[PDB]
């Protein structure tokens, strides 16, 4: 019938990936790591603007956002039950196939317990296990105590959003349980202190806003795009909330006035919009201080 | 005041006279530098140590060259030169590298204002000749500016920490050439053994890359 655009929709990633943004300098600011000898090149300006051209190639797929997952359902399936064993061990046996050319989420990992019961590994024994034998950079098998509550207020504190979140894709799998919190927990922090730019030119914006308008908190958002001039980003929001809430009192107020441009901003300010009066001040003064400039 | 002096050699220089026979003389070696590129050297002779001191490090300071510093903390291009007998191949490097050098090197390097770079001194060690021979070094490295501008290209730096972004360091002050430089198939370059013996991982040194204190 009618199915609901998702994350990796061709037209959702489009808008999404315009509203991040591409600053150069952000994408590749100096790393502070084990430094070589710069090398030169003597360049025409026809051959620096394909540098700059590849640059910009690079940087996008950089920026590639990663795909957003559903929670994974706990993993609770019984091979076998034999009572014979219950009683004879007192530590519980795990077996991981470490056959190569498998992947890692279609692989057997099954524990023999106590009783006897040759069960299914839990989401978070299997990940425990890949990590043991395919170890892969940047993940521990101890959760690493950063990711306590205490620990992500100071990073927060610090302004190091982007480093908690780079810290959560290597620790745990996109769909975990852990996974999701984290996220969640600092795009919370971002709207509650107006940090949206400490997000912008990375692969953690699209995310940033699946969230928020799926949550229907695209207030503060909205706010900053037009207090930085960002009205075709703003605009493109509205769209995006209106086609992923399309039986909302905005999305039929657009229709019924067919508005475009700034308009969809006005009628979602007062229909949906939380924060109605704020947003209508902040898009005011934007549009007299627009009308200057255009003298 | 801003002008620091370090001395370099002291020797007790000997000639034969009718009356007293052995007369005993003392060459002193000084560096003088400010620490901002602006940096000399003077030798001073003297029977006493005390006036030999005075009299080099006065002169050294009319006799200052001026160091052109790459960001003012390196050098702008690896330099390898003969001075008489003595061999002197310098290395650009990073920030935090450290003066990885010759201890005298090091001392003239903190007069002239360089952190970061490493040198090998090999032939003959004289001090005479590495002082004068880093100096005509120094003194004749190209900047960035001047090579834009004798080939009137851009010079573009491309830093592994920050990927492929181009930073343009220098632009023809003049016309703009269009035509690109010509790239040579096979580069017909003198390189040193030693360098490429390195690159193979086939210099095995008990000696090289000891941990030593901060310089």
């Amino acid at each position: 019938e009618t199915k609901k655009p998702t994350f990796m929709d061709e037209e959702v990633q489009s808008i999404l990936t315009k509203m991040t943004g591409l600053n150069l300098q952000k994408t590749f600011k100096p790393a502070i790591q084990e430094l070589k000898p710069p090398t030169y090149k003597l360049m025409t300006q026809a051959q620096l603007e394909e540098a700059t051209r590849q640059a910009v190639e690079a940087a996008k797929v950089r920026l590639k956002m990663p795909p957003v997952l559903e929670e994974r359902v706990p993993i609770n399936d019984v091979l076998a039950e034999d009572k014979i064993l219950e009683g004879t061990e007192t530590t519980k046996y795990v077996f991981t196939d470490i056959s190569y050319s498998i992947p890692h989420r279609e692989r057997f990992i099954v524990v023999r317990e106590p009783s006897g019961t040759l069960r299914k590994a839990s989401w978070e024994e299997r990940d425990r296990m890949i990590q043991v034998y395919f170890p892969k950079e940047g993940r521990k098998i101890l959760t690493p105590i950063i990711f306590k509550e205490e620990n992500l207020r100071t990073m927060y504190s610090q302004d190091r959003h982007v480093d908690v979140l780079n810290l959560c894709f290597a620790q745990f799998e996109p769909d975990s349980t852990e996974y999701i919190k984290v996220h969640h927990k600092t795009y919370e922090d971002i709207d509650k202190r107006g940090k949206y730019d400490l997000l912008r030119s990375t692969r953690y914006f699209g995310g940033m806003v699946w969230y928020f308008v799926n949550n229907k908190k695209i207030d503060g958002l909205l706010i900053d795009q037009i207090q930085r001039d960002l009205i075709d980003d703003a605009t493109n929001l509205v769209q995006l909330y209106h086609v992923l809430h399309p039986d909302g009192q905005s999305a039929q107020g657009a229709k019924d006035q067919a508005a475009e441009g700034i308009n969809l901003i006005k009628v979602f300010a007062k229909t949906e919009a939380q924060k109605g009066a704020y947003i209508e001040l902040t898009l005011q003064t934007y549009q007299e201080a627009l009308s200057r400039h255009s003298a | 005041e801003d002008f620091d002096t370090r001395i370099l050699e002291v020797r007790n220089v000997f000639t034969m006279t009718a009356k007293e026979g052995r007369k005993k003389s003392i060459r002193v070696l000084v560096a003088v530098g400010n620490g901002k590129g602006a940096a000399g050297f003077s030798i001073g002779k003297a029977t006493d140590r005390m006036d030999a001191f005075r009299k080099a490090k006065n002169r050294a300071v009319h006799h200052l060259h001026y160091i052109e510093r790459y960001e003012d903390h390196t050098i702008f291009h690896d330099i390898s030169l003969r001075f008489k007998r003595t061999h002197i191949k310098m290395k650009k490097q990073p920030k935090g590298y450290g003066l990885r050098c010759h201890r005298a090197i090091i001392t003239i390097c903190r007069l002239i204002g360089i952190k970061d770079m490493y040198a090998k001194v090999s032939g003959s060690i004289n001090m005479l000749s590495l002082t004068q021979g880093l100096f005509r070094g120094l003194s004749r490295q190209e900047t960035h500016q001047q090579l834009a501008d004798k080939k009137g290209l851009h010079v573009v730096e491309i830093r592994e920490e920050c990927g492929p972004l181009p930073i343009v360091v220098a632009s023809p002050r003049g016309p703009l050439r269009k035509d690109p430089e010509p790239e040579d198939e096979v580069p017909d370059v003198k390189l040193d053994w030693e360098d490429v013996k390195t690159a193979q991982g086939m210099k095995r040194s008990v000696w090289s890359n000891l941990k030593r204190a901060a310089t």
